């Protein structure tokens, strides 16, 4: 349930001593299909959401406001996430969310399934309520 | 791995472990459990001397063949169990 | 099969943006029982094995040579690990090994039980050959 | 392959690899893996001495056919396996 | 024309040229080819010592009969080919 | 007047003329012609030493049995030919 980039880098940092690349900002994103595990996702939903900017977590803070600090692991979204509303075309089915380092591409930190598959109609906001998207 | 006959009498009922002992280990602990859980065929006490477990049997009522199994601990850590059936006359 | 230390550090590094510690050197040890998986462990075999010095990984290389470059995970002990011969007293039973940053104390990176429960006699080596201690 | 009998006990159950060793091979590391792995039948430890691997078995279930295989390594790089079946009573 | 048995291990499996070796010449070169090189049955290493070619075998799974071929040179130039099958358990 | 087996290897393939030699004549010249005119089973060179014609065979493709005949000249003027069939493996 972790990416090949992140698992490679965790192993290198823990064992080799390679300095760990750090995400300057964490971006959460949705994909209609299951993201690969590799760089990029399969697939991002565009041309169906003209307003689908990957909504940044930690809207206010520059760094360290994304998640509660891990105690015995585990984190939670300190900030609510409110995605831009669906613009039109037809209803778009969302099943998987992926954490992204960059607004486009730039590696894929976490790939995890949603507990329930929410399908979005013509005009919906699709907010992440505070307390979801925990990571171990 | 044998059978015993008794009616009400108390007997020595020795068990010898010379065949199984790997190399000079000193037998310790040792214990016996009786299949009839009735409390019949109680075993009063056992004496462990020279790799021979002397397990005594007080005896039991009737004609049911009571089964008792002997478990032994050894210094090296090897534990073995032997079960033999005693028939009360 | 990961300690609280490594989980908190990596979760912080991946999500919050906190800097990630770089262990100077990697040390392997042995444990008669399972490690407590938290900071520290219970317990190292000492005073029954007077020679128990944690054989430093990559005895020749400075850093980055102890463990093979991870590829889709996977790590392996590059340098053969040979332990000092048992001095005497009582035999010791070894089932769990722990990865340690410092020769003593200094956190616990991995806690993984050996696939087979093994004991150490009066005189023995207990070698860790190349390709052992594989971790993803 | 050999046939083995145990009920609730742990014993030595030595396994021999000496005949295969050509010259000066030192048996090191080595691991024993069981197929019905979890719980049930576990090896508390094994000893190495004189190329004779002694694998202790804690004990299986009621009357199931448990088999376990021992894998032994050597600093010469040679690996060898022998699987012996243990019939728990 | 010989058959070998392996399951998952690295094994010695040496071959001698005592009978065939014509007169007082010394072996050089030597090589290994495995038909299912595609399959996991790789050849780890090959060694020569005193007119005996030491060929290690990595091994593979299933019941397929893998083919390993050894080709050896000679000082005078005679080239001998020997092929034998290793049947994986 | 015999048969040879080879696959791709180079062999000495000696031929002895002690049986036929009338009296102490010194063999000279000597030559070999191959039935496959393909150029397959080329013969690199032949060495004439002590009434033994050492004719080498590089080897041939496939499984067709290639035939080569050896012709020899002698000092007295006697010429004899011997043909033997070599089977490529």
């Amino acid at each position: 349930a972790a990416s090949t980039y992140t698992e490679n880098n965790i192993l290198n940092a823990l064992l080799r001593g390679v300095a760990f690349p750090l995400p300057a900002k964490t971006y959460v994103s949705l994909h209609t299909g299951d993201p690969g595990v590799g760089a990029g996702a399969n697939e991002v939903s565009l041309s169906n959401w003209p307003a689908y900017v990957r909504r940044e977590a930690e809207q206010g803070g520059a760094i360290g406001s994304g998640w509660t600090p891990a105690a015995s692991g585990q984190t939670s979204n300190v900030n609510q996430l409110t995605y831009p509303a669906n613009n039109g075309v037809a209803a778009v089915t969302v099943t998987h969310y992926a954490v992204f380092d960059a607004p486009t591409g730039g590696n894929l930190l976490f790939k995890a399934p949603l507990t329930v598959a929410r399908t979005l109609q013509v005009g919906d906001v699709f907010v992440f309520d505070v307390g979801s998207l925990t990571a171990q | 791995g044998i059978v015993q006959k008794t009616a009400t009498e108390q007997l020595d009922y020795d068990i010898d472990f010379a065949r199984w002992m790997p190399d000079g280990d000193v037998l310790q602990s040792a214990g016996v459990v009786i299949t009839p859980d009735d409390g019949t065929l109680t075993s009063p006490a056992y004496e462990i001397d020279g790799t021979v477990v002397k397990v005594w049997l007080a005896g039991g009522t009737a004609g049911a063949s009571y089964n008792v199994d002997v478990t032994v601990a050894t210094a090296a850590g090897r534990i073995k169990e032997t079960c033999f059936k005693t028939r009360v006359r």
